């Protein structure tokens, strides 16, 4: 379904459908999940983080970025684009507070990075970006918040969601959850039980699993998940993969 | 974008500037226009296309410009080209006055267009301005002067010439029948009508149909006066009485 | 000061103009010349401040001879004056004004001689005669007493010497020799120079 | 629909005068699977838009089509939901800058124009594609009463009596017609039945509140309002009684 | 003053079915005449002219400019320009340069090329368009224009009349300023003809 | 800032054993009038430094601005390396320098203390981006007036510990509000330490005023 | 961001600018547009027909005043005709400051023109699918003037565009002379609409306009009627 | 800003647009140059012989300056853009060097100027090949030549156009220290250069000179007769 | 230069001189100085009279495009925010001091737009040079929602005061008075002033200029 109509994100095909774009989710469908689920008291991410030599340092190529002192951020696809719009999202906060004199709410930031990425399925003269990722943070005055953006540019408040090659199963997982009326200390650990059942063993060998939240435990800043919490964390995820 | 662009401004494999040559087939089928230098003025005729008689004819002239106090031009081709070609003729002879505080030479004014149309032809992308022109004028220089310009940016000084549709017989004719140095501008009208006679064939030249301009010396002041009806009818009978007279 | 004048007869327009180049309380030449061919038949006479009398002579130089070639024929001398004060109009509001004082000489076949004046405004002004710096209020008096339109170029040429020797006789400055040059059908012509 | 040359692929006439990229754009306006009803009474305009959830984690509060454009402007986006946050972006800062340079409220008119010729530089020019998404704004005119326009990727704007765009426009587009051939001098009540009337006769669905969202203005409160789930379920049950 | 450096001297006046525009032909640098024949008003139409005086330099760059703009005006419209579209035109080129001007205040003197009737109008340095029924003057002896005008100008003048009242103005206002005069040229704009005329002045 | 509007005066700060101290009083004057009177002006720009800053207000909260951004990026890329002292002065210095150049200075002086690595950094920064190291740095007229009391005391005993520290920027302080018409009572006294940046206030400094009777 | 900077509309081999005779083309598709220039005026008319009665047909215009004397009506694309009624009314403005008098409507029909050529040459561009009648009176004459996508404005005394536009302008031919008043002209322009138009035409269906020594001004639905009714 | 690679490298290493250029210039009418003693001769071909034209305004033998003057074999407008841009040059060298140009400078501005197009972004190569002839200060004549690629070589004698490579031969097989020996010779041997591919003698001919210390002289049709004759008098035997 | 403007009962009644000088020297003694913004506003002008004429101009231009565009009688807001942006962006540099007032759907609004950009909305605004004696008038006699007459006849009196108290202002009264249903632009509304008539003859007899050289050119 293509070969004439496929050419740029400036043109349409027959049935109104802007093929880069879908080229672009194509690509991040290809990627190792990341998942985010919100509880109570904040949002807790992971990732399923792929070693894909056993060459690298523990932490090469992050997928849990930090755009601001109270916003997470997850990504999916390429990690060049996901690095760019990392920083494209830094920017925004660091403009915001510059000039209206406090943080960002992330339903601003999510809105303000959804039409940076919308931007660049319009034109022949740029390619959409080929990552979906996720913004999390929580503020006493906001509480918990949790977006996803796709490469078109749509965002959307999701109590949990899912990006990546294990998109459906890491959200039927998910809905088992009860996550309205869990906290982050418990969501960490069902999250480490999400990545290691999506996770394939037989066709990816081996991950490492990153995790981070923001929250009240956190007051507020989006921290890597201490050392011990991610060692429980997996080892409960171990367990119960039996 | 590679993919959508014309590629106007490239040489082909055989050398030739495909896009010229197009626009030279569109002015080639527009409407005849030929100048004939006389020893005491030029002029202008050209075939108007429209003949609709729902038009009103509310100008000067619909296909002779005035360029300056001392020049004039006709138009083949596209009227939209010719329209900003003819504006940017008026600013090039006023630019000229205002520096030397005298009237343009005929041959600069030429130069100068033919310069926008060659940067139109060597870069940018954009096609070319589909309007061939022929110019008529005065200077204290070369005297009454006749200049031909093309799409390309090409110009001639041309002592009989027709641009337009069926502009190979009228040149021919011209070619036959003009006589070096010793043309008057009677005799260059009656050669001109005489002319759109076999070149307008189909429309058996009434003088509805063509539009004649003099530009003439009076008084040390040039006088361009389009020619009137009443006038243009005569000089037709003329030429009707000339070919009857023809088979005596 | 520098010193211009030009007288415009019948069928010549003569010029002279003092030769002294001094940049200080010393004469640094004694031989220098103001005055600038722009064509066969065309003398452009300027004075002002240093810098900008020889680069904007230049300019105007470089256009006139630019003309020349580019379509054949020379510029008349009222085009090229009229082209010299369009310039320097232009740069008078500019961010690198030139700060001269001109006298253009020329001769055409039609228009015949021709004398144009151009203070350091861009004010031109076709005069029979005319005269630059501060030599012009000494020697103007005199082209008013004795100049007639119909002067012959010998007596136009003694009434350029009574002037200079008005100059020598109640001017401050020293100016000792001057350039004289006279444009004819014939050409730009030069002149012995009168010194004293 | 002849075609030559580069016709299908960027904003250039086909042989008979038509661009292809348009028609592409109201395809992808239907391709968003939603359809949208508008419709105007005596004192008062309704926009009532299909509100569907595909998946249980998403926060349904943050999935709406109906947009606050000014404090007296409300604004339903059917199509691409990128593209139509751009375009409400757009009207937003419009309508802010009319009145930062005007010192009066835009009218409703002014700013479908406005977003009309932002959609005709767009099917002018060749190296952005038409944005596919169809705008319906309503608000109250001081002298004209009520508004309903909408503004198409065409670069098309009308005032209508009633009007909707989606998947299911022309069914809609004939109920509505119907109605109004009656002219029954409709009421505030009046309208909003007749707007979820027709989304439900189009679509064979009978509402739960929760599936459609209804935003309303009234010559007696130019506040635009988003009704919630107890004023649209209190008129789907009068919809039920009658 | 700026105005004063190479002083000038024009005024324009109405009669019945006539105009009269006149000037001064001195040439100068502060106290120094150069030139007694220096062309301060213009012709631009075969009824309409345009007098500029102030700034040699600028009178000379705005007459110039102003004859480039009108003669594309004409070019493009087919007519001969309006006397107030003049006037118009003339207050946009002067407004243009409003924080740079040119030290020119023009007077335009005209009949209309349809009715004939007279006009006359003054504008200021930066555009400032003035249009009066008796009389217009610019230049470094403005007052004595105004004392000389107000004290003679009668309503409904013939072009003979017109004429005289004009060159008696303007003769007795230039002998009492230093940096304008050495002769006054007049044009007597009529209907069908227009008789240019320069007059004996002092030449002090 | 081609003329400043609300001033704060002098800063202090002296080096002593395990960290420095810097005291600044709470008060912006507009000219002679006191009319900010519990303003703070010392910044904690991390951890490990400190800044307070004499001159205007405005430049100082712009900067101020500028200066936690570049604290918060810096914490957002969490690799270890992290802003020292010697950083915040060589950045600012440069900040400083960049804006005369433009002929648009910042009109503030500012003191710089930190500790880093087991030292204990004081640095100076001028609206003209003049830079310097002491063990005792004093801003406007705390120059003449504190200064040559901080120089007294360090040159004889060239370390001193956190309490005669804090006992010397006292008097110091006590000097100044005696002798400065710009100065406030209320005041703050910000530490740093391997426990990191404490900001105490608003201090009062106690005055004595006996020889009021004698004068006469 | 950049846009292309070439020209989409290029002679063909055939020597012809094919994209000109496309939106011509467009043209010739749309809704008929008659004008009709009457000794003392000049009537623009063209169908509103709605394809529904949803439409508010007060909302939009086609037959839209440029200045206080000038009006125009299109047959095309309508957006197009949007953008080229705000580009004349911005150059009527500038000609009106520039030279504090109306601006002649042959200036604003040549300027109009000028941004068609513009957009025939320019990069990255499609011409204007919108023919372009401007009414307008000055000098004490009527005018009527046609604008072709390409921008080759041509004076009329009476033309039809849009649908059925030859059999339009033959019916014109035949039932037109110079001594028809404005009311004449405005019968005229009526039949000539009704000559294409199918089914019942309304007031609300058909957009009229004049342009008078009083200006011009849309007709408003009740003069309409009156108009129709007289047939 | 258009920025379209209009002259790309193609595989073998060619730059098809100077190819093509220089099949617009092998289409030119025919021109001729030689060096001689104390003479410059240039000679353009004029199959344009069309008898209602004004000789003046299609001449094809321009003065770039007081001593240098060139002829040109391909698009005349490019042509005309070339030497105008040269005649700029020349003015604008000789106020900043005080000197008269040489001729191997303006040759190596042209040169420049047509690599410059050969290799810039969105405009084609000039399609012009030119003959740069003049005089030096120290009075060295000299002759170059500028093909659309933009390389100059300065040759003895040199065709370019159509049949330039029939004119080279024959300027090869007639160019010997003899043939130069005074002006007259290389007058003739120019018009007999161009006589063999210029469809009839001297009314297809189109003859400039140049000089010591003299402008570029356009020989009169009259003396190109006369000089044709004296050709066909030295034929005969 | 006096010019003032009044809020009445039903509308706005702008009035304004007819004195232009050039320093201590009259130009003009009948310049008009209410100007036409728009068919319902007017603005009179004071200050720098190039300025304030091209800046009314420009607006009533905008103005204009933008009532064709809307369709609506323009708002006197829009005029004025459009002014005062404008002339703040010139930062003072355009002398244009404004008295506008016109009657839209809102009601009667009368404005004073300083040359800075500010703008105070005011039932009664005197500006321009004799600004004070008009104010002075209004002071003393304005009372809220007069009738027309009795606003007419105030406008008059303050620029009366203006012309008889101040020497650069002077030789007529212009009154501009906007209502809803009406425009009247009265003009001149009254002529306080009158040259006296000249006693003695000094008419100039043919013949009596010397005329040195002629030229007659004859016109079609
Ligand atoms: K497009």
């Amino acid at each position: 379904i293509g070969t004439g109509y496929d050419l740029s994100a400036s043109t349409f095909s027959p049935d109104g459908r802007v093929f880069q774009v879908e080229y672009a989710m194509k690509a991040v469908e290809n990627s190792s999940t990341a998942i985010g689920i919100r509880c109570k008291d904040g949002v807790v991410f992971g990732v399923e983080k792929l070693v894909l030599s056993k060459l690298y340092e523990e932490g090469s190529n992050k997928r849990l970025f930090n755009v601001d002192r109270h916003v997470g951020m997850a990504v999916a696809g390429l990690l060049a684009d996901a690095r760019s719009l990392a920083d494209i999202a830094r920017e925004e906060a660091s403009n915001f507070r510059s000039n209206f004199g406090y943080n960002i709410p992330l339903k601003h930031l999510a809105d303000r990075v959804a039409m940076y990425v919308h931007a660049y399925t319009l034109y022949s003269a740029v390619r959409p970006f080929g990552c979906s990722f996720m913004l999390g943070s929580y503020s006493v005055n906001d509480g918990a918040q949790l977006y996803m953006i796709d490469p078109s540019g749509v965002s959307y408040g999701y109590w949990g969601c899912a990006i990546g090659k294990a998109r459906q199963a890491a959200k039927t997982e998910i809905e088992k959850l009860q996550m309205k009326e869990m906290t982050c200390r418990d969501i960490v650990k069902e999250v480490a039980k999400i990545i290691y059942i999506v996770h394939d063993e037989v066709k990816d060998k081996a991950f490492e699993l990153e995790l981070s939240w923001v929250g009240e435990l956190t007051n507020g800043r989006h921290e890597i998940v201490p050392k011990d919490i991610r060692e429980e964390a997996e080892k409960y995820a171990k367990e119960s993969l039996k | 974008s590679r993919r959508y662009d014309s590629r106007t401004t490239i040489f082909s494999p055989e050398g030739r500037l495909y896009q010229v040559e197009y626009a030279m087939e569109a002015i080639g089928h527009a409407g005849t226009c030929l100048g004939i230098l006389a020893n005491d003025g030029v002029l202008l005729a050209a075939e108007r296309r429209n003949i609709h008689k729902l038009l009103d004819e509310v100008f000067f002239s619909e296909k002779i410009y005035k360029l300056n106090e001392d020049m004039a031009c006709s138009v083949a081709g596209i009227t939209s080209d010719a329209n900003v070609l003819t504006n940017e003729l008026r600013l090039i002879a006023q630019r000229y006055l205002l520096q030397y505080q005298e009237p343009i030479p005929c041959e600069q004014l030429v130069t100068a267009l033919c310069d926008i149309k060659q940067a139109y032809t060597q870069f940018g992308g954009k096609r070319p301005f589909g309007v061939s022109l022929l110019y008529i004028g005065w200077d204290k220089h070369y005297g009454f002067q006749l200049y031909q310009s093309d799409p390309s940016g090409n110009y001639g000084g041309w002592k009989a010439t027709c641009i337009g549709n069926n502009s190979a017989a009228a040149v021919s004719m011209l070619k036959q029948d003009y006589k070096e140095g010793e043309m008057t501008l009677k005799s260059a009208l009656a050669l001109a009508i005489k002319v759109l006679n076999k070149t307008m064939d189909v429309s058996k030249l009434s003088a509805e149909k063509v539009e004649i301009a003099t530009l003439t010396r009076e008084n040390g002041k040039t006088v361009i006066r389009v020619l009137k009806q009443k006038e243009v009818e005569q000089l037709i009978k003329k030429h009707e009485e000339e070919e009857a007279k023809a088979e005596r | 000061m520098e010193y211009l004048i030009g007288i415009q007869g019948p069928d010549y327009v003569l010029v002279a103009s003092d030769r002294v180049a001094a940049s200080n309380i010393v004469q640094m030449k004694d031989d220098h010349d103001k005055m600038f061919k722009m064509s066969e038949k065309i003398l452009l006479l300027c004075v002002g401040e240093a810098g900008d009398t020889v680069q904007f002579a230049e300019y105007i130089q470089k256009n006139v001879q630019l003309y020349k070639m580019r379509n054949g024929y020379e510029l008349s001398p009222t085009a090229a004056a009229n082209f010299t004060r369009r310039n320097l109009a232009d740069c008078l509001r500019s961010r690198t004004p030139y700060h001269v004082n001109l006298l253009l000489a020329g001769y055409d076949e039609h228009e015949g001689p021709a004398l144009y004046y151009m203070d350091y405004l861009a004010a031109l002004a076709k005069a029979p005669f005319a005269a630059h710096g501060y030599g012009a209020f000494l020697t103007l008096s005199i082209l008013d007493r004795y100049y007639t339109p119909t002067i012959s170029r010998e007596r136009a040429v003694e009434l350029l010497r009574k002037c200079l020797e008005e100059l020598q006789k109640r001017f401050i400055l020293n100016l000792p020799t001057f350039s004289v040059r006279i444009i004819d059908k014939n050409g730009i012509h030069d002149l012995d120079n009168i010194s004293f | 629909g002849s075609s030559a040359g580069f016709d299908r692929h960027i904003t250039i006439f086909s042989p008979e005068g038509r661009l292809y990229q348009v028609e592409y754009a109201f395809k992808a306006i239907n391709q968003g699977g939603l359809t949208s009803v508008a419709v105007r009474g005596k004192d008062c305009a309704v926009i009532v838009t299909q509100k569907k959830v595909p998946d249980k984690l998403l926060d349904s509060s943050t999935v709406t089509h109906l947009f606050k454009i000014t404090e007296n402007i409300g604004c339903v986006m059917t199509g691409m939901t990128a593209d139509s946050r751009s375009q409400v972006q757009r009207a937003r800062y419009e309508a802010a800058n009319w009145k930062y340079k005007y010192g009066y409220e835009i009218p409703v008119d002014m700013l479908c124009k406005r977003i009309a010729d932002i959609s005709q530089v767009y099917t002018q020019n060749a190296e952005m594609r038409p944005l596919g998404c169809c705008m319906i704004l309503i608000g109250i005119d001081e002298e004209q009463g009520p508004q309903v326009y909408k503004c198409d990727p065409a670069g098309y704007y009308c005032g209508f009596k009633a009007t909707a765009a989606g998947v299911k426009q022309t069914e809609s587009t004939s109920f509505l017609e119907k109605k109004v051939k009656k002219k029954f001098d409709w009421t505030f009540e009046q309208t909003v039945e007749t707007a979820i009337t027709c989304l439900s006769t189009v679509l064979s669905i009978d509402f739960k509140p929760s599936e459609i969202e209804v935003g309303v203005v009234t010559v007696e409160n130019p506040k635009f309002r988003i009704l919630t789930e107890a004023e649209i379920d209190a008129h789907l049950v009068a919809l039920a009684e009658r | 003053s700026i105005m004063s450096y190479n002083g000038g001297a024009v005024m324009a006046m109405k009669g019945k079915n006539c105009v009269a525009i006149a000037a001064d032909r001195r040439f100068g640098i502060q106290a120094q005449m150069v030139t007694t024949d220096f062309q301060k008003i213009f012709p631009m139409g075969d009824r309409l002219y345009i007098g500029l005086a102030g700034l040699a330099t600028d009178v000379q760059t705005v007459a110039q400019r102003l004859k480039f703009r009108l003669n594309l005006y004409e070019l493009k419209e087919g007519r001969q320009i309006k006397p107030y579209t003049l006037m118009s035109m003339v207050a946009n080129l002067l407004y243009e340069k409003r924080f740079g001007p040119y030290y020119t205040e023009p007077v335009i003197a005209g009949l209309d090329p349809k009715t004939f009737k007279p006009f006359i109008c003054s504008l200021d340095l930066i555009g400032c368009p003035m249009v009066t029924d008796d009389f217009v003057v610019s230049g470094t002896c403005a007052e004595q224009m105004y004392g000389m005008c107000e004290s003679l100008w009668e309503p409904n003048m013939d072009p003979d009349h017109l004429f005289e009242t004009i060159s008696q103005a303007m003769l007795n206002a230039v002998d009492r300023d230093a940096v304008s005069g050495m002769g006054v040229i007049v044009h007597i704009i009529e209907k069908d003809k227009i008789t240019t005329r320069t007059l004996k002045a002092r030449m002090d | 800032t081609q003329n400043p509007m609300v001033t704060g005066t002098s800063v202090l700060g002296v080096k002593f054993e395990g960290g420095v101290v810097i005291a600044a009083d709470m008060l912006g004057s507009y000219g002679s009038l006191a009319r900010f009177r519990n303003i703070s002006r010392i910044m904690r720009v991390n951890n490990s430094t400190m800044l307070g800053a004499s001159g205007d207000y405005a430049d100082f909260q712009y900067l101020k601005q500028v200066l936690g951004q570049m604290v918060i990026d810096e914490e957002l890329l969490g690799d270890g390396h992290s802003y020292s002292p010697r950083a915040i002065h060589s950045w600012l210095t440069r900040a400083m320098y960049s804006r005369r150049s433009k002929m648009n200075p910042l009109w503030n002086t500012m003191v710089i203390g930190g500790y880093a690595d087991g030292e204990s950094f004081l640095g100076y920064v001028d609206m003209l981006g003049v830079a310097y190291e002491a063990p005792s740095l004093a801003t406007g007229y705390g120059a003449y007036l504190a200064q040559p009391l901080l120089r007294e005391v360090l040159e004889k005993q060239p370390v001193l510990s956190q309490t005669e520290a804090r006992d010397l920027v006292e008097r110091c302080m006590r000097v100044l509000y005696y002798r400065d018409a710009r100065s406030y009572n209320r005041f703050q006294i910000a530490t740093v330490t391997e426990k990191g940046v404490e900001i105490e206030g608003p201090l009062s400094t106690e005055t004595n005023w006996d020889i009021a009777h004698m004068i006469s | 961001e950049r846009g292309y900077s070439f020209s989409l509309t290029t002679f063909s081999p055939s020597g012809k600018l094919v994209q000109i005779e496309y939106a011509l083309a467009a043209v010739a598709g749309g809704a008929p547009s008659v004008g009709i220039k009457a000794a003392n005026g000049v009537v623009l008319a063209t169908e509103k027909k709605q394809k529904s009665i949803l439409y508010d047909e007060r909302s939009v215009h086609k037959v839209e005043p440029i200045t206080k004397h000038i009006g125009l009506v299109y047959s095309g694309m309508g957006p197009d005709y949007r953008v080229l009624v705000h580009r004349a009314r911005k150059l009527a403005q500038q000609y009106y400051l520039v030279y504090q008098e109306p601006i002649p409507t042959a200036q604003l029909v040549q300027r109009v023109a000028s941004v068609m050529q513009e957009y025939t040459q320019s990069g990255g561009v499609r011409p204007f699918g919108v023919s372009l009648l401007i009414c307008g009176w000055n000098e004490g004459r009527p005018y009527l003037f046609q604008s072709d996508p390409s921008g080759a404005y041509f004076a009329w005394k009476a033309t039809a565009m849009g649908k059925n536009y030859v059999n339009g302008k033959t019916f014109l031919e035949k039932r037109y002379n110079e001594d028809l008043e404005l009311e004449d002209a405005i019968h005229t322009a009526i039949l000539t609409l009704k000559e294409s138009f199918e089914g019942q035409m309304t007031e609300d269906n058909i957009e009229v306009g004049i342009c008078n020594e009083a200006g011009f001004r849309r007709l408003t639905p009740t003069e309409v009627k009156d108009y129709l009714a007289a047939i | 800003s258009y920025d379209r690679a209009i002259t790309v490298f193609s595989p073998d290493g060619h730059l098809f647009q100077v190819e093509y250029a220089q099949e617009a210039v092998k289409k030119g009418s025919t021109a001729v140059g030689v060096r001689g003693r104390d003479i410059v001769v240039l000679g353009v071909e004029k199959k344009s012989v069309a008898k209602l034209q004004d000789e003046r305004t299609v001449r094809k033998i321009c003065a770039l300056d007081d001593n240098v003057c060139m002829a040109f074999a391909g698009l005349t407008a490019d042509a005309r853009i070339v030497i105008n841009r040269a005649r700029v040059e020349c003015q604008s060298h000789r106020l900043t060097v005080e000197d008269p140009v040489t001729v191997e400078y303006i040759t190596r501005y042209i040169a420049s100027l047509k690599q410059r197009y050969t290799q810039s972004n969105g405009r084609r190569p000039f399609g012009i090949s030119a003959l740069i002839v003049g005089f030096d200060f120290d009075g060295t004549p000299r002759l170059y030549q500028t093909d659309p690629s933009g390389t100059y070589h300065a040759w003895k004698a040199n065709a370019i156009g159509r049949g330039a490579k029939s004119v080279r031969e024959f300027l090869e097989k007639n160019y010997t220290d003899e043939a130069i020996e005074t002006d007259d010779l290389t007058i003739k041997l120019v018009i007999k250069a161009l006589l063999e591919v210029v469809q009839s003698g001297g009314k297809n001919i189109e003859l400039a000179v140049m000089r010591r210390d003299q402008s570029l002289k356009i020989l009169n049709p009259e003396e190109i007769e006369k000089y044709v004759a004296e050709i066909e008098k030295e034929k005969e035997e | 230069t006096t010019i003032a403007g009044v809020v009445y009962k039903d509308g706005i009644v702008l009035g304004a001189d007819t004195r232009a000088t050039e320093g201590m020297v009259v130009a003009d003694k009948n310049c008009s100085k209410i100007h036409f913004i728009s068919p319902n506003i007017y603005c009179c002008g004071a200050g720098t009279a190039a300025d304030t004429d091209m800046t009314t101009q420009l607006i009533s231009s905008n103005l204009e495009l933008h009532s064709l565009s809307t369709g609506r009688l323009p708002r006197v807001v829009t005029a004025n925010r459009m002014l005062k942006q404008m002339l703040f962006r010139y930062q003072g540099y355009i002398g244009a001091a404004l008295v506008l007032g016109g009657v839209d759907v809102t009601g009667p609004h009368l404005y004073s737009i300083y040359p800075h950009g500010s703008t105070d909305k005011l039932p009664y605004v005197t500006m321009g040079s004799g600004s004070l004696a008009a104010m002075a008038v209004f002071e003393d006699k304005f009372r809220p929602d007069m009738e027309e007459e009795e606003a007419k006849n105030l406008v008059s009196e303050a620029i009366a005061a203006g012309i008889f108290n101040d020497l650069g202002s002077g030789s007529n009264i212009d009154l501009c008075v906007i209502s809803k249903n009406k425009l009247d632009f009265l003009r001149p509304y009254t002529v306080p002033n009158k040259k006296g008539t000249r006693l003695g003859r000094y008419r100039c007899e043919k013949g009596t200029t010397a005329v040195l050289t002629e030229k007659i050119t004859p016109l079609e």
